[PDB]
């Protein structure tokens, strides 16, 4: 789905980024990037022959904050552009009221189908 | 570290710490003959630093700690063996020879190293360019099959194609008589029953070959027996030297960042060694690979990259 | 009755559990096939705000005295 | 279930910072407690199913699978060594962290909430599998059996992904209750039959159905035990259950297009049955015994009575326990001596004299004991076919026979009428087999006192 | 090309019987002198009469495929006359197959290309009579 | 005569064969340059005279 | 002359037994074997079978079987008390229906 | 120290590990800086 | 050369693909292009062998052409409606040639015949830098040009370029080749969306990126251009042998790994519209190219080769290699399942 | 006393954890307390719950 | 061992495609399969038009 | 459609089919390639001579000036090829077969 | 993708290049000024494809 009002350009957290509740502390998905980082720096100490869960303990704390941080602004901008596709489908719904009629909810007492009989 | 390519901008150059003092000196002569004699001699006259003969255990002597391991990890040559049965059924020569090749590398990988680290100069002995005219000898004695000698020579395409020649070749000529009543002095039995027509060959070889592929590359001074110490001699006529030959007035900065480059990083090196075209006599079944690998890991220098395996040190995994 | 005091949950609460879920996913089913409807009747028209290409921009077009007095 | 899930990655970095000589007891001690944790699961009551959350729910079909599944995990894990005791510390590792994985992907298939995230954990349950089977194979052909089995279940599960996402943008979500609620019948088009015969055809090579059940053989005597009871148990009896949630959409062309599934299902089985009457190399024949009543599952499956689907996940349970009790003792057999043949180890009834209890027991399972899961699943599957044709008994009856027959010269082959006294290497029965065989039946047991749990959600 | 599989599928399913395979040789000689140009393109036959010999080979192959096909085709629809199935094309497709085979002199090749050419046969009958949209929609 | 040899040639052979002739037939072009370019110009040709796509 | 390997002669035949007659079935370190055989004995069936056969013994019935049965018996009791037949058939109200005609 | 007379490294830094620890203190409170700062305007503006 | 000149050259290959990025008009987009080539070819080339003088030589005469091609293709567009912008065109001629020479551009089937020659004499680093740019560059401009496009076209070098690229490859041993046929599978998968959603297109390119240079790097991870130097891999480190054997998986596209989620996603908005004979042809063909990734996975990973002495005397030294960005990039590029709604990060 | 082994601990933290996250998820899925129609009863008897 | 390695996995080479080899296959593979499928056809039709005639004995018939 | 463009475009289209069909040597192919940038350049002059397009007019001599370094790049490899080997031919570069 | 550096600093690097019916040096016009003139003042807000309607 194109840009969509590039005016305004590229801008990777932009002005309505601030108008919607951002996501907070134990988080899942941060969560998972978090753990994420973790075995980041311990496959980082796994690739030279440093012994694994030791010795890489402030690359283990730089790698972890680094993701966290890097998933959070990602998730910032995610939850824009789900925003303002939302926005964007209400909105033509709202232009075009008429392309769109109510279909027939006709009750089960007088919808008929078929049968279709198994033995 | 100090090197890569930034150090290499920041730092001065590669070439300033030059000359006359940082060169490549090697004296070459026969077994148990042309030996550390002449060496050390010469590298207590000209100043200029030594290393010894390459041993078989050279890589544990070199790395690691100062005690070699057993021959289970740094065989499976067992020269005594091979000066005993030649011949053998079971496998002696060629693995041997393919061990004492990468010795050979790894020590004129330190002399090129050390050369290029700042100086001062190196002498060597008994060379990779000894190694494959004892190649050659040995299948004139009969001694390998021809397919594992076109396997050391597709390796010597690979491997010795790539880096500079010494500069010069102080060259020891030493009779068979001569080396029979050395090595009677010398007096081991198992070095004592060595045979003389593979020594003659030798000989014939390493001077109707060896000598031909100088060409005046690798300037050879060539010396007789009693022609030696005489280290006024020897020091004389290495200053009559003007060292015209090779590329070494030809190289002039940037090739010697790359071999300043490239010999460090030792992997790099011998990364070349396993071609592989699976030479019967070489190759190793996959659970004898495994557990020599475990009973490798299981010795408590060489225990995943010392610098920061514990019981030894550092006091720093960062708490 | 000690099992279902200590462990087991109440009949009501799963049942308004799956209440709850059936609304949430009838919504998300009618806000999905609303959703293709609006993408394929939008590439149809051109009138939405989405599959607009960029066209040009007359910033640089420019009403001027021109040289030659046809233009 | 997130309860149960979330033990399961706890119990993963147990192995790895647990020490020598104390990974193994952890692991096994507390996957035996998680076998207690998911024991408490049957809440399951009435008109629904249990469901908890946009991520789960679990019907009663789901249940006494994902509890089998977490049941056959310990005495697996207790199961596999001896063949890895003289392995690395850290291959060793590896292997039983890979088994948790596979669990946990058991686990997340069992309880998925969209199809999609059923078939993105299907093909999770399949990768790790090859990773077991061709890292500890331990013949020299696990080569050719990994790559027969990823390639049958990938290019026969692959257009499945395909029909998923059409019927996701054809009639809204994938989820299974919406679904139930919003299923209507697609009629005799061409593109119908396609479709249908995309998903039941994957699912049909997961069974594996008779047309291409050969990567199953060689899956079995090229692989080691842990992967083996996996892949038969939960792999084949998976397949059927992803096969009973699906069949509840597309109801009218099945009676159009469900017949030559039937025929080939039918008579397969009887072709199966015979193969497996003659044929050497003992840990096969439990690998055709498993195409033989994942056949008759199918048929179950495809004839569509209650009475057909509760005899069916009978079957599926009882079958699940009893190869994988008859795989660790052709496992015992092979520790005896190195052979995996029929022929060569004969005697055992004077030597390991309580192991013989054993194999009667096996024999028993496969023979349709006459209070067992077995006897239920095959005797209401009999009912509901004969039901549905009043002719098709006549296979059912051959194959109970050549069933009875096969599964008794299996017994009499290794375990009856002379010692070859020139073995002379076979230690006494270890505490570990009887361990492991207790292990096995005495659920089978019980579970045939009270079947009303094993019985589907048309209880 | 184009307009001639288009003359093919404007001529109808139906009789109007061996025009359809006129029109089935020219797909053939078309895919013939496709395949043909590759073979000669990319092998330097040495020499061009060689070139030559297996171009018209090639093409005498594919259109002996199309001309078969059609005139089982013709067949089907003239003796059974059911004009609107997928088995009479399955049929047509496993007789261009078998054909295939003679000219090649392979049996069981032959019987493999019965198979595969009969299925395409039938998914192209099948799928014109139900209508599926040939490479796309394209819109969305 | 029907499950192993039978359905191993039905199944894995034809397809396995297929496959190993289409690599052996398309991978061994001997690495000449006229024979890619002449590659090209017939690709060119046969899209705009055989099939087009501009019409 | 070759051989093509340097391997030893493998594998090599290791019985179990004769190390610690009184060895429980897995390997030589024989206090652990102990533990072992304690915690799967007591901790897969003095524990975990015992008290799962309790379980599935009684819990609250499936289907709500009893309360089925005896929500049969009070609309039996119901329909047979009122006169009219049990089991009335037309589940739903055919006066409450909109048949589509022809 | 146990070596054939070449530490390459192993004994530690303060430079290099110093600044990484700053750097992580640094990026951890300017997210959290961050995230108050985007919680008071979400709380300014509803 | 120097590192100064490297510096120097590199910077070019960023400059002149972000002049191919930036520009709305159609100059500046070929200036890239070229700049592009004649910054490439001195990456190539960086050893003295005529391997790479041959390889320098064929890129160079089918780079030039399809630069000559797209000019070609500009001038004709301003034969027809006359403007520099990047936009529609006007003309099914033009953007026939237009997406002819983008397809000698990056490589189609057609058009692959210089990729493996050019990828398999050249060293590696060479071969990562012009893999990932040369990818990166033209996609651009069909992300930009898209609404002018003939299907037939797009479809026809897609459905070949993943048919070609499977079938490609189960004769080869050199790994040079088995990763550029890899290349010409994924630019067919990342050709065959893009004219229906283009973000698919970019998340595949960026998802490839990654994965190429997590299998680059492990290709650097020391000297190594053949299957049984993977062998000797295997013997001297157990921890490349299993980062090896997940990037290959995910290469291979399996559902729990990420290497998946470019493939199921772009079934997905294809089979939005009515298109089920383009996705089940497509992925049995990603069933096919899964063959060669999964033999070098039963060679040098599972099963253990017999290896070689002197492994013995490099077991005494250590890993001193540099890794660019190594793990990061790995189990990024590995884990990354559950992050499928990251697909809206791409507008 | 617990450091003699923190190993064994794990697993029934573990569960507790992933049953409070449970509970959690319940509490977020706390909608139609009331407002069904067949167990439907008021805030009574104690304090307005039906269901926690 | 060589009789059961020739049994099991030396049967597959050495193979030739017989036309009667091919012949006796298609005999006793398909022969049975469409046999039995002629009579569940002839038993399904008359099962389904005798139940939809209704003269069923479906007296009582639950279990289905 | 102004009939000069037609067989210009003709002889663009002879030029190329020059650069892709050869037998011999490489550089009467880079001398056809050549031959099409000038066929280009004449094409883009012409038309841009024509519209009174006055303002980019940088076109004809910005396109021949770097395809002009383009083939300086093509002479240094051919110098190259060349310099490795005796001729330039077409054979001889077989090597790193396929 | 289409990067917008070229909006973001706001420099008409590129913007004069780019059509007829700029500012010319000398203030010439092309041939059909007005046509461009009135095509982009007829295409002006609007989305590429009722542009071709
Ligand atoms: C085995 C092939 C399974 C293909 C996936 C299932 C499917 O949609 O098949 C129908 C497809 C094509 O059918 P289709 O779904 O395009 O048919 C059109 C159907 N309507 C009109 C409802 C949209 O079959 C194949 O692709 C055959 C191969
Ligand atoms: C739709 C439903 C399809 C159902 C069947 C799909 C899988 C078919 C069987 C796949 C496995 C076949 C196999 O393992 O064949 C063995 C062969 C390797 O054996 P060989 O050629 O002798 O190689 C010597 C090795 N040292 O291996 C090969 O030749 C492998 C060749 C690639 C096969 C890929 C799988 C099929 C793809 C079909 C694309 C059309």
């Amino acid at each position: 789905m194109t840009g969509r009002q590039a005016r305004a350009p590229l801008q990777f957290l932009p002005d309505e980024a601030r108008s919607l509740p951002p996501p907070k502390l134990t988080d899942p998905r941060l969560a998972y990037i978090g753990f994420l980082g973790y075995c980041s720096g311990l496959i980082d100490n796994a690739i030279r022959r440093r012994p694994v869960l030791s010795a890489g303990l402030h690359r283990q704390f730089l790698y972890i904050t680094s993701f966290v941080f890097v998933g959070y602004y990602l998730l910032k901008r995610q939850d824009y552009m789900y925003a303002v596709r939302d926005h964007d489908m209400f909105s033509y719904i709202k232009s075009h009221p008429e392309d769109f009629p109510e279909k027939d909810k006709k009750t089960y007492r007088e919808v008929f189908e078929e049968f279709h009989p198994v033995r | 570290l100090q090197y890569g390519p930034l150090a290499y901008i920041l730092g001065e150059k590669t070439t300033k710490k030059m000359t006359e003092n940082s060169k490549l000196i090697t004296v070459d002569g026969n077994i148990c003959s042309g030996k550390s004699k002449l060496a050390k001699e010469v590298a207590e006259k000209l100043g200029l630093k030594h290393f010894p003969e390459a041993g078989i255990h050279y890589a544990d002597s070199t790395t690691g700690d100062g005690k070699p391991l057993p021959v289970r990890f740094s065989g499976n040559c067992s020269l005594e063996k091979f000066y005993d049965d030649p011949k053998s059924n079971d496998g002696n020569s060629y693995r041997l020879q393919a061990w004492l090749y990468a010795s050979r590398l790894l020590q004129y990988a330190d002399a090129l190293e050390h050369l290029l680290s700042t100086g001062q100069g190196v002498v060597l002995e008994r060379s990779i360019y000894s190694d494959f005219v004892f190649l050659e000898a040995m299948y004139r004695q009969g001694f390998i099959r021809k397919q594992c000698v076109d396997h050391y020579n597709q390796v010597k395409k690979v491997t010795v194609c790539e880096y500079l020649p010494p500069h010069v070749v102080i060259y020891v000529d030493v009779p068979v008589s001569e080396v029979q009543s050395r090595i009677q002095k010398k007096g081991n039995p198992h070095e004592m029953k060595i045979t003389s027509a593979y020594l003659q060959d030798i000989e014939n070889v390493y001077k109707g070959t060896f000598l031909p592929e100088m060409s005046e590359k690798c300037e050879v001074l060539q010396y007789s027996a009693w022609e030696a110490e005489d280290a006024e001699k020897v020091v004389e006529d290495i200053q009559y030297l003007k060292y015209d030959k090779g590329p070494w007035l030809d190289q002039d900065d940037r090739k010697l960042h790359n071999l300043r480059m490239l010999v460090q990083d030792k992997l790099e090196v011998l990364n070349y060694t396993s071609i592989p075209v699976f030479l019967p006599e070489v190759t190793i079944g996959a659970h004898q690979s495994d557990r020599v690998f475990q009973e490798f890991t299981e010795l408590p220098g060489r225990k995943y990259r010392a610098g920061y395996n514990e019981d030894v040190g550092d006091k720093w995994i960062w708490l | 009755r000690w099992i279902a005091r200590t462990f087991f949950d109440a009949p009501e609460k799963n049942y308004e559990r799956t209440m709850a879920i059936l609304q949430i996913e009838s919504e998300k089913a009618e806000l999905r096939l609303k959703e293709l409807e609006v993408r394929r009747l939008m590439r149809a028209k051109g009138d939405g705000p989405w599959f607009q290409y960029p066209t040009i921009d007359k910033a640089l077009i420019d009403h001027s005295p021109k040289a030659t007095p046809d233009n | 279930m997130l309860k149960y899930i979330i033990p399961t990655m706890m119990l993963m970095p147990l192995t790895w910072l647990s020490k020598n000589s104390m990974i193994w007891i952890n692991t096994t001690l507390h996957s035996l407690l998680i076998s207690l944790t998911s024991l408490l699961l049957l809440n399951q009551f009435g008109d629904n199913s249990l469901n908890f959350s946009l991520t789960f729910f679990s019907d009663s079909l789901s249940t006494p699978l994902l509890i089998l599944t977490m049941w056959l995990l310990p005495l697996m894990l207790m199961a596999s060594q001896h063949h890895l005791s003289k392995e690395n510390l850290a291959r060793k590792k590896l292997f039983i962290s890979m088994l948790i994985l596979l669990q946990l992907f058991l686990i997340m298939t069992f309880t998925a909430t969209e199809l999609i995230f059923f078939y993105i954990m299907f093909e999770a349950t399949l990768v790790p599998t090859l990773i077991i089977i061709t890292r500890w194979g331990n013949q020299t052909e696990r080569l050719n059996a990994g790559l027969y089995f990823l390639f049958y279940t990938l290019a026969g599960s692959l257009p499945l992904l395909v029909a998923l996402i059409y019927i996701q943008n054809t009639m809204g979500s994938l989820n299974f209750l919406i679904l139930q609620y919003w299923v209507q019948p697609m009629p005799n088009s061409w593109s119908n039959t396609f479709m249908w015969l995309a998903c039941m055809m994957a699912f049909m090579v997961k069974m594996p159905l008779y047309g291409l059940h050969l990567w199953l053989p060689k899956a079995h005597v090229e692989a080691p035990i842990a992967g083996s009871m996996v892949l038969a148990a939960i792999l084949l009896k998976l397949g059927g259950y992803g096969m009973m949630r699906i069949t509840l959409l597309l109801n009218p062309i099945t009676d159009f297009m469900a017949y030559p599934f039937i025929m080939l299902s039918l008579w397969g089985m009887i072709m199966t049955s015979s193969i497996c009457l003659r044929q050497t190399d003992l840990k096969s024949l439990i690998a055709y015994s498993s195409v033989s009543h994942m056949a008759l599952v199918i048929v179950a499956i495809l004839i569509q009575t209650p009475w057909s689907y509760m005899g069916a996940t009978a079957l599926m349970i009882a079958h699940g326990l009893t190869s994988s009790m008859l795989f660790c003792l052709a496992n015992s057999n092979y520790e005896r001596v190195h052979s995996r043949t029929m022929i060569l180890a004969r005697g055992l009834q004077t030597l390991l004299p309580l192991m013989a209890a054993w194999w009667l027991l096996a024999s028993l399972t496969n023979l349709a004991l006459p209070p067992s899961i077995n006897l239920i699943g095959e005797l209401f599957v009999v009912m509901s076919t004969f039901s549905w044709s009043n002719i098709t008994i006549i296979l059912m009856g051959l194959n109970m026979v050549i069933t009875a027959l096969y599964s008794l010269y299996m017994l009499i082959t290794t375990q009856r009428g002379k010692h070859t006294h020139h073995i002379n290497n076979i230690l006494p029965s270890f505490t570990r087999e009887n361990a492991l065989m207790s292990l096995h039946m005495l659920p089978l047991l019980l579970l045939s006192l009270n079947p009303k749990i094993i019985l589907g959600p048309l209880y | 090309a184009k307009t001639l599989l288009h003359q093919y599928w404007d001529i109808p399913e139906g009789t109007e019987c061996h025009r359809k395979t006129y029109a089935a040789t020219s797909i053939g000689g078309a895919s013939g002198l496709v395949v043909s140009a590759y073979s000669v393109a990319l092998k330097t036959p040495t020499s061009f009469l060689e070139g030559v010999a297996r171009t018209g080979r090639y093409t005498f192959t594919a259109a002996a495929i199309g001309a078969i096909f059609g005139l089982t085709s013709c067949i089907s629809a003239q003796v059974r006359e059911k004009p609107d199935d997928p088995l009479n094309y399955l049929i047509g497709g496993c007789a261009g197959g078998l054909t295939l085979g003679a000219r090649t002199r392979s049996y069981g090749i032959g019987a493999a290309a019965c198979a595969y050419m009969g299925l395409t046969a039938a998914l192209v009958k099948m799928g014109q009579l139900e209508g599926w949209k040939v490479f796309a929609e394209p819109k969305v | 005569l029907l499950d192993l040899i039978w359905l191993e040639t039905i199944l894995p052979k034809t397809i396995s064969l297929a496959q190993m002739k289409m690599s052996t037939t398309i991978t061994s072009q001997k690495g000449l340059i006229k024979l890619y370019f002449l590659s090209f110009l017939i690709t060119i040709l046969i899209s705009t005279t055989l099939l087009n796509f501009h019409e | 002359p070759t051989l093509r390997w340097q391997e030893d002669p493998e594998p090599e035949d290791e019985n179990l037994y004769e190390k610690n007659p009184d060895s429980h079935g897995y390997d030589k370190d024989p206090a652990v074997d102990v533990w072992n055989m304690r915690v799967v004995f007591f901790f897969g069936f003095s524990i975990v079978l015992v008290l799962g056969s309790t379980f599935v013994a009684y819990l609250p019935d499936y289907r709500m079987q009893e309360w089925a049965r005896r929500e049969a018996e009070r609309l039996v009791k119901y329909r047979e008390a009122h006169g009219l037949p049990l089991m009335e058939s037309n589940c739903f109200d055919p006066s409450k229906i909109q048949l589509p005609e022809d | 120290k146990f070596y054939i007379q070449e530490p390459p490294h192993g004994s530690p830094n303060w430079l290099k590990v110093g600044l990484t620890l700053g750097t992580s203190a640094f990026l951890w409170i300017y997210l959290i800086k961050q995230h108050n700062e985007d919680v008071l305007e979400y709380k300014r503006r509803n | 050369m120097n590192p100064i000149i490297l510096i120097i050259i590199l910077m070019t290959v960023m400059l002149g693909t972000i002049i191919v990025m930036i520009s709305t008009h159609w100059l500046l987009i070929w200036i890239g292009f070229e700049m592009n080539m004649l910054a490439i070819i001195p990456i190539m080339m960086k050893k003295h062998n005529p391997r790479a003088t041959e390889a320098s030589t064929k890129y160079f005469l089918t780079q030039s052409t399809a630069s000559m091609l797209l000019m070609m293709a500009i001038i004709i567009n301003l034969m027809f409606s006359g403007q520099w912008t990047v936009m529609k065109l006007f003309n099914p001629m033009a953007s026939m040639l237009m997406t002819m020479a983008l397809a000698m551009k990056l490589g189609m089937a057609p058009f692959h015949f210089w990729v493996p020659e050019v990828t398999q004499g050249i060293p590696l680093s060479s071969g990562l830098i012009l893999l990932t740019w040369q990818k990166l560059a033209p996609m651009s401009v069909l992300y930009q040009i898209l609404p002018s496009i003939n299907l037939d076209l797009i479809l026809t070098l897609s459905i070949l370029s993943i048919t070609i690229g499977g079938w490609g490859g189960l004769n080869q041993t050199q790994l040079r080749k088995i990763m550029a046929y890899s290349s010409i599978a994924h630019m067919g998968w990342m050709t065959a969306v893009l004219l229906y959603n283009p973000t698919m297109t970019l998340l595949n390119l960026i998802i490839y990126i990654i994965m190429t240079s997590t299998m680059f790097t492990l290709f650097m991870a020391n000297s190594t251009t053949t299957t049984l130097s993977l062998s000797h891999t295997w013997n001297k480190a157990p921890i490349m042998t299993i980062l090896v054997l997940i990037t290959l998986l995910s290469m291979g596209g399996l559902p729990p790994l990420s290497g998946f989620m470019p493939k199921w996603m772009i079934i997905q908005e294809m089979t939005k519209n009515d298109s089920i004979i383009l996705p089940t042809l497509m992925a049995i063909t990603a069933l096919l190219n899964l063959y060669f990734y999964m033999r070098l996975t039963y060679s040098t990973a599972l099963t253990m080769f017999p290896s070689t002495n002197n492994m013995k005397m490099k077991w005494q030294f250590p890993t001193t290699k540099r890794m660019t960005l190594l793990p990061t990039m790995t189990v990024l590029s590995t884990m990354l399942l559950p992050l499928t709604p990251i697909l809206s990060i791409l507008e | 006393v617990v450091r003699d082994h923190w190993i064994h601990v794990l697993v029934p933290v573990g569960f507790v954890f992933g049953y409070y996250l449970d509970r959690k998820n319940d509490e977020k899925l706390a909608a139609f307390r009331n407002k069904s129609l067949l167990y439907k009863r008021e805030l009574k008897p104690n304090e307005e719950v039906t269901w926690k | 061992i060589r009789w059961t390695c020739a049994r099991s996995a030396n049967v597959y080479p050495n193979f030739r495609p017989n036309t009667k080899t091919s012949l006796l296959g298609a005999l006793f593979g398909i022969g049975p399969l469409i046999f039995w499928y002629y009579v569940f056809k002839t038993d399904r039709d008359r099962k389904e038009k005798l139940i939809q005639e209704g003269k069923l004995d479906r007296t009582f018939n639950i279990s289905y | 459609m102004s009939l000069v463009y037609m067989n210009i475009m003709m002889a663009f289209t002879v030029s190329l089919t020059g650069l892709l069909m050869y037998r011999s040597h490489l550089m009467s192919s880079l001398l056809c390639l050549e031959g099409m940038m000038l066929s280009l350049f004449i094409l883009a002059t012409l038309m841009i001579l024509n519209s009174h397009f006055t303002l980019a007019s940088m076109m004809p001599i910005i396109l021949l000036v770097f395809a002009a370094c383009e083939a300086a790049l093509g002479l240094s490899l051919l110098v190259m090829v060349s310099n490795t080997y005796g001729t330039d031919y077409v054979q001889n570069l077989n090597l790193l077969q396929c | 993708p289409f990067f917008d550096v070229q909006k973001k600093l706001g420099v008409d690097l590129d913007h004069w290049m780019t059509i007829q019916s700029a500012e010319q040096p000398h203030r010439i016009p092309a041939r059909c000024h007005a046509f461009e003139k009135e095509w982009i003042e007829c295409a002006h807000g609007i989305g590429s494809i009722r542009a071709e309607k």
